[PDB]
């Protein structure tokens, strides 16, 4: 792309060729210091909120924690329906009625999904299992590879926690908008929350921000 | 639910003005 | 003139003084008395001349499946699963300086157009006749009174 | 040519009436500052536009804007009205704009003060207000809706001359490519 300006009534001409590159490299600069902006908002307004949900106790013993289980239904709609109103600003009010379950072992703990939702013929349950999701928060963080007191450490784990709502909530979706059958193969196969999700949510997602990979996911599945 | 053949037509023509 | 009849009918309705009825199966005192109010009013429409309306019909709720359509009867199960379920402007101004929710909105629409059904199929009976009543029934092929109705303003089609 | 220049002269003879650039801009404390040179320049630009009326608005409301949120992409100065025609003045962006033959062949056989670039600093202050100045002028002459249409497409006063002829924007020309 070239661009010439040149004197009417003579033939000099001065032009300058841009570069698209420099123009893409700037733009590229600007929408990661956006997202990365955007991102952290959304995230401090999620403990604010969670902080707003009146718990001294931090998150990782708010769950390590087996006899609280109000506080623990209490969280878990307040973190879906944050999310709710992330994909639907406008709705800040959830369903009058839900209901929660606290799996505790593993032959309740679905793996790869602790977190789900059935019916009981009136209302859709919370299954949910805390020895999974706690061991989940107990890992040890790479927080350092490439006045209220918050660390690092626990941006990791609200990150966390946020993606495991959110992936739960995206099943969630599924079942509320196509039914059990569709949502028990979305949990089967999860290339199918593009096509659901193209249809509906492209018209974003914080994951989407990045791209995550397995390293040797080749010869792994091999 | 019935195990019924539905009518597209018939409900077009519910919905035909 | 549409949300003309959209609040005409619903300052009605607060008349009559009333989701959660519907799901409320032993209100069929209630239900019944709407539903004759409901008549009355689509009477009074279609029919600007004629206002006088069945004031004592029989009434009867239906609570089964088997009971239920794919003296008024009524599919309660299903209805009740029914309830449960300019830029220029606005840019240019920016430069110059009791409610009802929307879903609600939806959902008195489509109980208007059930109940339109149904006394579309009442008015069939009452004049046509029982049988084609049932003909209407099992084949339901506006305008001729029928300017009074709000389906004559949208249009609903499909396709494969 | 001449004219050109002369018009450059006799904007920055009125400047120095006001007795004071980039520095100004950058300046965010001086919004009165600022609002006083977009005024005089404004008055200046109305008086060649208009070269036999003197008389331009002397009391509007004014204000600086310091976000690229409070700044139109191609737009520097805004004259949003709320009757009183609040300007907004995007410093930040300003200062941006501010910050980047045969002759010769005769020529051969013939044998205070301010720079170059403080030239073409004062040209694009005066270009960027005469741009301003024919939005306000879309404004007052056709009406608010007349004025954001101008905004969105500018095809509405590319025809200038029917006035124009005082005002640098019709003295040169600048196209761009693919």
């Amino acid at each position: 792309v070239r661009t010439v300006t040149e004197i009417v009534n003579s033939d000099e001409k001065i032009q300058k060729t841009y570069e698209l590159a420099e123009f893409d490299l700037k733009n590229l600069s600007s929408l990661e210091s956006y997202e990365t902006l955007k991102i952290k908002l959304a995230l401090s307004k999620y403990m604010a909120m969670l902080s707003t949900l009146e718990m001294t106790q931090p998150l990782l013993e708010i769950f390590r924690n087996k006899a609280d289980t109000r506080q623990i239904a209490a969280v878990v709609f307040s973190t879906l329906a944050f999310i709710h109103n992330r994909f639907h600003p406008l709705v800040t009010n959830f369903t009058n009625k839900m209901e929660f379950v606290v799996t505790e072992t593993n032959d309740t703990s679905i793996p790869g999904e602790p977190i789900l939702f059935t019916e009981n013929e009136g209302v859709l349950l919370c299954s949910v299992d805390r020895p999974s999701i706690v061991k989940m928060l107990s890992r040890e963080f790479d927080t350092e590879a490439l006045d209220f007191s918050i660390t690092e450490v626990e941006a990791t784990q609200y990150l966390t926690l946020l993606l495991t709502v959110e992936h739960a909530y995206l099943h969630y979706y599924i079942f509320k908008n196509y039914g059990v059958f569709e949502y028990c193969k979305s949990l089967t196969d999860h290339s199918l929350f593009t096509n659901k999700l193209r249809s509906t949510m492209s018209t974003n997602l914080l994951l989407s921000k990045f791209k995550f990979t397995i390293e040797d996911f080749d010869k792994i599945n091999s | 639910v019935s195990n019924c053949k539905f009518n597209i037509e018939d409900y077009n023509n519910i919905f035909k003005v």
